[PDB]
This record gives C-alpha cells, sequence and structure tokens, in this order.
C-alpha cells in the first residue's frame, strides 16, 4: 500500500474524511504552505491539520488525532451524531480557507472545491421571478427512490411545481403557482457528493438509514447537467473516494476506500489498517441493496494531474518542519 | 432532535 492509517474515540466519519482530504494533494500542499505559528498543534485547527497531514505523509505507524479533535472541539459521540459529514468538512475547510486569507496560498480552497449554481422561482401567472445565484463546495444528493447517481442528478435539477398547497408565497402577489429549480453553471475540480442515506423521519420520530441499492460509476459524465457545456473540457469526473458506513442506530463502522493517484489502484483505509483492495470492493460492493457509501469524491479528468500532483518533502516549508520536529521532541521526553 | 444513537443527522435537517 505505502500508506498509513489513523488510530481509532467515537469520532465516526472523521478518519474517513481526513484521509479523503489528505489525498487531495493540492489541498494538502496548500495546508503545508499556510503560515502558522504555535508551540502546540491542539491550539488551532490549521496547526492540528498541518500536523495530521505531516504524520500521514511520514509515519509508518497509525497517526493520532487527539490534538485535532481538541482544536475543533468535537470530543463526544453526540457532537459527531449532530452533524452531516460535509458539516465537519466545512468546519475544517472554512477555518483553513480563512487562515489562508491574505497569504501565498490564498484562494486555494475555492479553486479546488467551489462551483457555481443558480436557483430560481418563476411565477406562472404574475411577473415575478426570484432568480438567486449561489456558490457551493459540496452537493447533497437525494438517493430515496433513485437507483443510481444519474437519477440523483436528474432529480436534483428537476423543475419543482409549487402548486396546490405548495403555492409560492409571492408576497404582494399572494399565493402563486410557480416553478422552482436550480441549474449548474460550473462544477469544481474536486466534487464532494454526499449521498443522503441518513435522515430524520418526522413520521416515526427517529433518525433512519436508507440502505437501498444506489449505483455510482468509476467515470461520471456530468455535461448533461450543465446550463452550458465547454467543448474543450467535458465534465467527465473520475471516482476518487468512496466513504462507507456499516451498521444501524446501535453502532456502526466507518471506512474509506481511496485510489490516491486516480489510476484505479484502490486501497481500503480502516482506521489503522490500510490494505490494497479490488475495484469491486471499492465500488459495486458499496452499492447496498447495511454496508454502503454515504459520500463520494470525484475529480475532473482534466484537473486530475494538477489536483493529484506529487507532494514531496520539498513541498513542506522548513518553518513547519521545524515547528513539528520541536513539538515531537517535547512530546518524546 | 433524537437521543443518540449512532446514525448521524444534521440538526439543520431535524426541524
Amino acid at each position: 500500500t505505502g500508506y498509513v492509517g489513523l488510530k481509532n474515540g467515537a469520532t465516526c466519519y472523521m478518519n474517513s474524511l481526513l484521509q479523503t482530504l489528505f489525498f487531495t494533494n493540492q489541498l494538502r500542499k496548500a495546508v503545508y504552505m499556510m503560515p502558522t505559528e504555535g508551540d502546540d498543534s491542539s491550539k488551532s485547527v490549521p496547526l492540528a491539520l498541518q500536523r495530521v497531514f505531516y504524520e500521514l505523509q511520514h509515519s509508518d505507524k497509525p497517526v493520532g488525532t487527539k490534538k485535532l479533535t481538541k482544536s475543533f472541539g468535537w470530543e463526544t459521540l453526540d457532537s459527531f451524531m449532530q452533524h452531516d459529514v460535509q458539516e465537519l468538512c466545512r468546519v475544517l475547510l472554512d477555518n483553513v480557507e480563512n487562515k489562508m486569507k491574505g497569504t501565498c496560498v490564498e484562494g486555494t480552497i475555492p479553486k479546488l472545491f467551489r462551483g457555481k449554481m443558480v436557483s430560481y422561482i418563476q411565477c406562472k401567472e404574475v411577473d415575478y421571478r426570484s432568480d438567486r445565484r449561489e456558490d457551493y463546495y459540496d452537493i447533497q444528493l437525494s438517493i430515496k427512490g433513485k437507483k443510481n447517481i444519474f437519477e440523483s442528478f436528474v432529480d436534483y435539477v428537476a423543475v419543482e411545481q409549487l402548486d396546490g398547497d405548495n403555492k409560492y408565497d409571492a408576497g404582494e402577489h399572494g399565493l402563486q403557482e410557480a416553478e422552482k429549480g436550480v441549474k449548474f453553471l460550473t462544477l469544481p475540480p474536486v466534487l464532494h457528493l454526499q449521498l443522503m442515506r441518513f435522515m430524520y423521519d418526522p413520521q416515526t420520530d427517529q433518525n433512519i438509514k436508507i440502505n437501498d441499492r444506489f449505483e455510482f460509476p468509476e467515470q461520471l459524465p456530468l455535461d448533461e447537467f450543465l446550463q452550458k457545456t465547454d467543448p474543450k473540457d467535458p465534465a467527465n469526473y473520475i471516482l476518487h473516494a468512496v466513504l462507507v458506513h456499516s451498521g444501524d442506530n446501535h453502532g456502526g463502522h466507518y471506512v474509506v476506500y481511496l485510489n490516491p493517484k486516480g489510476d484505479g489502484k484502490w486501497c481500503k483505509f480502516d482506521d489503522d489498517v490500510v490494505s490494497r483492495c479490488t475495484k469491486e470492493e471499492a465500488i459495486e460492493h458499496n452499492y447496498g441493496g447495511c454496508t454502503n457509501a454515504y459520500m463520494l469524491v470525484y475529480i475532473r479528468e482534466s484537473k486530475l494531474s494538477e489536483v493529484l500532483q506529487a507532494v514531496t518533502d520539498h513541498d513542506i516549508p522548513q518553518q513547519l518542519v521545524e515547528r513539528l520536529q520541536e513539538e515531537k521532541r517535547i512530546e518524546a521526553q | 432532535f433524537v437521543t443518540x444513537g449512532y446514525l448521524x443527522v444534521s440538526x439543520r435537517r431535524c426541524g
């Protein structure tokens, strides 16, 4: 394999997400570049993430996360259970993005993850439209009643009828029939897709998991979902990570399958155990139909070699190396 | 807004 794992607290999906971000090489390098200053890594999320990444890249033994979880404050089962995985992703990404504000690696995070969409609500019978353009760093895909990810995307951009009791509140126009919908303008180099298998059911008053089968491909063409395609850069996406959950409301187990280089050589990361596996273990075996994927990472075929550029010892600033080496000395005696 | 439990759901999806 050539890759090292993470130690297993009740941190659930974190290790899975941490490996996922570590192997986003371009992000890893920018996190290395981010200027930071501190004697303890637990003293900020940027420091702690720099440390975790440094150790994943250099240790031969499983890497600890105590100082990382201390730095962002999620130290109980309940703090992970109250959040979706992208909320933790945002917590880490947003902080690091704001740490890069006015630095040499400024804008790295939106460059890698941010796409553009536009939502609209058009009234049928009156002249009112509420066209709102917004930016995204991840996409929450509905899987209920969807056999595969193409149907998720179809349902995502489907026009919703606001009619009957759903009649749009058009303010001074009163209740109005209208047509809701969203359009993709761009798709980012690195595409985070949550599969919304976990949801609160208000009918039964319970959190539930949907274990139905839901297929996703090695290569994901998304040109059909763009408002305007680019003939020079078809939106073909290459599957990078499959974040997997096993279990029910009484316990569960999280692993991530990752092909770090985007070549197809897949390795399963199960906390401290990292092992080469087959493409079938990574993909089809996680289709479900209680162990299945709840989040995927895809990378644009055209950006693959930039996003997954090698990150050598040379790409880590000496000031950081020295900070981490001093910390390791103080932790050794 | 449930007693946890090992199924994570955002509280922003619980109202």
